[PDB]
């Protein structure tokens, strides 16, 4: 173990109480996976940049559209109701710019010196 | 179609869009609204009895949360269900005299958002200076950005300092601290980045002062009081990159540094085969012994620990202790020499 | 572009809520709203403003995609695409049927499309991306570690900013960098390579290169024991 409480192999398979380390072969270090939990999901690049983008393909999104949402320059809708600028109510998908979003979910304001 | 590939920085430099025109008047008002907010949250947890940090969480939730109420709150750490409504329905069901503190608290958290956004440009201009020092420009910006959050947390408007040049400090702090922590593969203490940076400072003078690159003794005298030939050396060792396993070698295409590094951990067929036989032949050796005796040596070494005196205390679990176990070792070891001198099995393992 | 609502005594809701049409607003419920908006509650001038605003759920980045991929009913898409077989003839057949080749392959395997999005990035066992001590008290190590580091760093920071309830603009910035960081790890250089700041402008070896070798490949070669 790390701290050094256990050796010999006599204790084969016991996780240590102090140091938290399993007592096995060291070779196990070339085979044991870890992970990292992301604060926000991230796209696997193979399923995006390999063409035809297997996800884009699945959603009816061209590579440039995909890029835009996936890398943060256009919002895509999921549930709406809104209907301004054009006057046209926009629906379940299709994307919008900052000023489009910040006019819809935030309103219309203007300050004057 | 590889058009908008490397936007990142250009992209983020659209917060010109968020109107940075912050008058003293607007700066103060927002700052004031932040403070009065922070105080309200105290008055609140004072009246409700709830934790102040927990309230602030709920106030943040009702302002930011619409698509910001996180769908994965760290896999059941923060609770984003109806527990927020329950809190808000508590606060909202307060009498007028106390309920006003909720509205103050909401304004405050709304004012924080603006006061931060207003000065994002400031961070960029400060971070612009720290580039190349081992950390990506964008990383520096973000690192500095939290410096700016903290600056807002700390700033008191009653002392009429210019928020700009105040926050300035906190931004600088978070950046420098980030560099000391994040820049190096093998993490190092801060007062050690200090010194390393102090050495590569003095190397500059001592080059041009002398003409030649200074000896170690040269650069130690210059360093000051705790300093030593060995110390300069032993330090610079620590100071290095370090080397990439994936570094190609001479022929470039086929070989890499890593290819040449040999495993010295795992035992090679010859090694392995030995120590396995050893185990077998030691057993065959100490088998023909007193069972009590055999364990003595197995507990003096044969399991795990040197046992300078420890075994001699807990005398073979139960038994006569100390200076009478000293005698057993002797006779047990000497009992093996009777056998070994005759049947030479163990002799050959002494390399 | 708002709607003011004066009030005499009581005032339900507080500044920042999403309301209307016709929602309880103030005074025992005497004041209702009219149009969808965002509450402002004027402390001093006794009036609550409702600012013209819907509660749109429009999002950015992988979080947005993951959702669409989760809600995607493949059973129903398969039927729906089979219903475009030579309906606009050579036009939308030729195209929107290569679309079906995917749908079908997913259906036959039983793999949720969602899975293409990562929310837990796996980590290669350390022993084979080691940190060897070489001559001179200097070290040799795989690039992966340095790719992995910077990713961890950005994730952790993202946690803090979210925990801080930072402005969504500086959060986007973070999420952008995180996405990139993940890209850089998995398959580096499909968007302008990252390098070790000093050493040289040598691009860091990603997993993808480490697997197959960047040399187009897997031939060429570099192949033998
Ligand atoms: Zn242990």
């Amino acid at each position: 173990c790390a701290c050094g409480k256990y050796k010999r192999q006599r204790f084969e398979g016991k996780v240590c109480e102090r140091c938290g380390v399993e007592v096995t072969k060291s070779i196990v270090r070339r085979y044991r996976m870890g992970h990292i939990e992301l604060a926000t999901p991230a796209a696997h690049i193979w399923f995006v940049k390999d063409v035809p983008s297997k996800i884009g393909t699945l959603l009816d999104l061209s590579a440039t559209e995909l890029e835009q949402v996936l890398y943060f320059s256009k919002y895509i809708v999921l549930d709406p109701k809104g209907a301004i600028l054009n006057g046209v109510p926009v629906e379940k998908r299709q994307l919008l710019t900052d000023e489009e979003y910040r006019e819809l979910r935030y309103g219309k304001q203007e300050t004057y010196p | 179609p590889k058009i908008s590939t490397s936007d990142p920085v250009r992209q983020y430099l659209h917060e010109i869009g968020q109107v940075p025109l912050l008058t003293l008047e607007e700066e103060v008002e927002l700052a004031r609204k932040v403070e009065e907010g922070m105080e309200a949250i105290k008055k609140l947890s004072e009246i409700t009895g709830l934790d102040p940090d927990l309230i602030r969480e709920v106030v943040r939730a009702k302002i930011l949360g619409s698509a910001r109420v996180r769908h994965i709150p760290g896999l059941k750490e923060t609770l984003d269900p109806k527990t927020v409504e329950e809190i808000d329905q508590k606060l909202k069901s307060l009498p007028k005299e106390h309920k006003r503190y909720l509205h103050i608290a909401r304004e405050g958290e709304a004012a924080r958002q603006h006061l931060i956004e207003a000065n994002l440009r400031l961070v960029v201009s400060i971070a612009k200076k720290y580039t190349g020092r081992g950390l990506s420009f964008l990383d520096l910006i973000q690192e500095g950005n939290q410096g700016l959050i903290r600056a807002v947390e700390k700033f008191e408007y009653k002392r009429r300092f210019k928020f700009s040049t105040y926050a300035t400090w906190w931004i600088r702090q978070a950046i420098n601290r980030a560099i000391a922590d994040q820049a190096r593969t093998i993490r190092i203490p801060v007062h050690m980045v200090e010194t390393i940076n102090k050495l590569s400072r003095t190397a500059r003078q001592l080059q041009q002062e002398l003409g030649r690159e200074p000896t170690y003794e040269e650069i130690a005298e210059a360093m000051g009081p705790g300093w030593d030939a060995k110390r300069v050396e032993e330090t610079l060792k620590i100071a290095q990159e370090p080397v990439s396993l994936e570094t190609p070698i001479g022929d470039e295409k086929d070989s890499f540094y890593g290819d040449f590094i040999p495993d010295e951990h795992l035992p090679s067929p010859v090694d392995a085969a030995t120590q396995s036989l050893l185990s077998e032949e030691l057993e065959k050796a100490l088998s023909k012994l007193s069972e009590r005796e055999a364990m003595v040596l197995k507990l003096r070494k044969g399991l795990i620990d040197g046992r300078e005196h420890t075994l001699e205390e807990v005398g073979a679990f139960f038994g006569v202790t100390r200076e009478r176990i000293r005698q057993i070792e002797n006779k047990a070891l000497r009992k093996l020499k009777y056998h070994e001198s005759r049947t030479r099995k163990l002799r050959d393992f002494l390399d | 572009k708002a709607r003011v609502y004066p009030f005499e005594d009581d005032v339900e809701v507080s500044t920042g809520d999403r309301v209307a049409p016709g929602d309880v607003l103030a005074d025992g419920g005497k004041v209702k709203s009219d149009v969808y908006g965002r509450v402002e509650v004027d402390l001093v001038r006794n009036v609550v403003r409702v600012v013209e605003s819907y509660d749109i759920d429009a999002r950015m980045g992988a979080e947005a995609i993951q959702q669409l991929l989760k809600e995607l009913d493949l059973e129903a898409l398969e039927k729906e695409l089979l219903e475009e077989m030579k309906h606009p003839s050579r036009a939308r057949r030729a195209k929107a049927r290569k679309r079906l080749e995917v749908v079908r392959a997913f259906l036959d395997s039983g793999n949720r499309p969602e899975w293409m999005i990562l929310e837990a990035v796996p980590v290669l066992p350390p022993d084979l991306r080691p940190m060897v001590q070489v001559d001179g008290g200097r070290f040799a190590t795989s690039d992966l570690n340095d790719l992995y580091r910077r990713l961890i760093n950005r994730n952790n920071r993202l946690k803090k900013l979210l925990a801080q309830g930072a402005p969504e603009i500086i959060i986007r910035n973070e999420k952008r960098m995180l996405q990139e960081a993940v890209d850089a790890l998995l398959d580096n250089g499909r968007r302008g390579a990252p390098v070790t700041n000093p050493g040289s402008d040598r691009p860091l070896r990603s997993l993808t290169d480490i697997l197959s070798g960047k040399q187009g490949r897997f031939r060429q070669n570099l192949l033998g024991k």
